[PDB]
């Protein structure tokens, strides 16, 4: 059981990272246009809504925990569940590493005005020191994670505050929402995926739902109130920016948060923000961390991956599986030497709102072959929002598969990968 | 889920004694068994751990001298603490838990105290 106030503000901590401060790059490079960037973050909410209610329904059904593991295991198969288990392990969680820690580079060198040249460097240096942090214990991880979720909401309120009223602010800034050098239909598939990865890590109201005190009455209330919050904090932070720069300013550099932070508090203030910048990206790639470790272990218990034994070896100094935690880093640090923050922002997009609309033709499944479960709570308009989250879900799916190739085809290259995998661990009995 | 402790006690300096400890209602065989210490006005502070594999780890203070055993046959676990040392005197616990991240289970906790 939790607080109606606790889960809100668990559920804004954990949606609310670092996507905000350098994603809009790619928002406003795509888009081109003030008005359209925030129409991708206001769509994007809407649909994380609309997800988060139908993501909700079944978690409060299937209780237990694992989340979208459980959920596709116990609807469609042990296959998918383990398909879900193995894309988490070697996608989701290594590139969104890969991707915070490119960014944190980027961000370290900005400030300490490095060459670019040890981007690369500074990220595999960085992810190597917190992933051996993490195989410290829960203890210095858990101080990391209470430190950086305190201060990542300063500079987005600083943010905030100081934009808002910078001279020059008006309905002005936020025009004309549409250039023909950037046609609506074409980038308005990549802007929305682009502020979709700053909504990341809101399937968790899922896990969460199981453990709420008094779900139906609580539960809409707090995933919609939270996700509200993050969407209000997305569209004030990105008109703040708009009100700083402009649209073309945002999409020509690479921290947006650190170029706005500079032109509102010059001096130390802003050196003061972009620390806070890395801290919050500190804490997600720590967060990152632990929710990936999390995974193998729990993959293998099962006896679904090669060497079970190997990946479920837990350290009887800190009682933690550590050889997932080492796969997932070796993954990660091939991913940054072989990739890009807005590719692996693109890849993780795809990967993780393929596997989350399945979750969604779940719920509707359930609703169907199973009518007779005890459902605490049932989703506000079944045929709706559920259809509603479904249509954003496949049309992310369809823009990024047509738009990016690569992308879409490293993915389910490694999907595929992972099936032959669960067939010889069948097999084999782990 | 009950963690019964037993052969805390008085002992002369340079003693040896064996803190079994009988779980019940867990999966005794999957669970990592360990045995904290917790002084006077303090926090517990993990003496030695020994994994579901038989994979042991021992507090640096203890090395050498204390021995984790379990047996799952009978779900217990033992500490023989051997060559006593006054400092040693504390209260120990008898904890399991299968994962980090999981939830710690914890026995009543027994007082060993070295007389010289």
């Amino acid at each position: 059981e939790v607080s109606g106030i606790t889960a809100l503000t668990v559920v804004v901590g954990t949606v609310i990272g670092a996507g905000i401060f350098f994603k809009p790059t790619a928002v406003y490079g795509a888009a081109g246009a003030p008005g359209l960037g925030l129409l991708a973050w206001f769509v994007a909410g809407i649909i994380t809504i609309a997800g988060g209610l139908t993501v909700a329904e079944i978690g409060t059904i299937y209780p237990q925990t694992g989340g979208m593991m459980i959920y596709l295991e116990k609807v469609y198969g042990r296959w998918l569940g383990f398909l879900v288990g193995w894309a988490q392990m070697v996608i989701y969680y290594p590139a969104n590493i890969a991707a915070l820690a490119i960014i944190f580079a980027t961000q370290f060198v900005n400030l300490f005005a490095l060459s670019d040249s040890t981007i690369v460097p500074t990220a595999i240096l960085t992810s190597i020191f917190l992933m051996g942090v993490n195989f410290l214990g829960t203890k210095y991880s858990g101080w990391i994670q209470t430190l950086a979720t305190i201060l990542k909401l300063i500079p987005l309120v600083v943010i905030i505050v100081a934009g808002l009223l910078y001279p020059g602010g008006g309905v002005i800034r936020l025009v004309p929402f549409s250039v023909e050098t950037h046609p609506v239909l074409t980038s308005f598939g990549s802007a929305l995926i682009a502020t979709l990865f700053a909504y990341d890590g809101w399937i968790n109201v899922g896990t969460l739902a199981g453990e709420m005190k008094n779900p139906g009455k609580m539960l809409p209330k707090v995933i919609i109130g939270g996700l509200s919050i993050v969407m209000a904090v997305y569209l004030l932070t990105n008109i703040a920016y708009l009100f700083v720069l402009d649209s073309s300013q945002l999409a020509g550099t690479d921290t947006p948060a650190a170029l706005v932070a500079s032109h509102l508090f010059e001096g130390i203030g802003s050196k003061l923000v972009t620390i806070g910048i890395l801290i919050s990206v500190f804490g997600g790639i720590n967060g990152y961390i632990i929710s990936g470790l999390r995974v193998p272990y729990a993959l293998a218990t099962q006896k679904m991956l090669p060497f079970s034994d190997w990946f479920a070896r837990i350290n009887p100094k800190t009682n933690l599986p550590i050889n997932g935690g080492l796969v997932m880093l070796g993954i990660a640090i091939v991913m940054i030497l072989t990739g890009q923050f807005n590719q692996l922002t693109d890849l993780i997009v795809f990967v993780i709102w393929f596997f989350i609309t399945l979750t969604f033709i779940a719920v509707i499944i359930l609703r169907k072959t199973q009518p007779d479960i005890e459902r605490p709570y049932r989703v506000p308009f079944y045929p709706v929002i559920p259809l509603i989250a479904i249509i954003g879900g496949l049309y992310i799916i369809f823009n990024t598969l047509i738009v990016q190739p690569k992308n879409a085809f490293i993915g389910i290259l490694l999907t595929l990968i992972g099936i032959p995998i669960y067939f010889y661990c069948k097999k084999k009995y782990g | 889920v009950q963690l019964v402790e037993s052969g805390g006690g008085l002992v002369q300096a340079g003693g040896s004694l064996r803190l079994s400890c009988a779980a019940s209602g867990i999966a005794f065989s999957r669970m990592s068994m360990a045995w904290y210490r917790q002084d006077p006005g303090k926090q517990r502070a993990l003496v030695a751990r020994i994994t579901n594999d038989g994979s042991t780890y021992y507090d640096d203070s203890v090395k050498g001298r204390f021995t984790i055993s379990r047996d799952n046959a009978k779900n217990t676990v033992h500490l023989q603490m051997n060559s006593l040392k006054p400092e040693d005197t504390a209260v120990y616990y008898c904890n399991a838990q299968l994962v980090a991240w999981s939830e710690n289970y914890w026995g009543q906790g027994t007082q060993v105290t070295v007389s010289s």
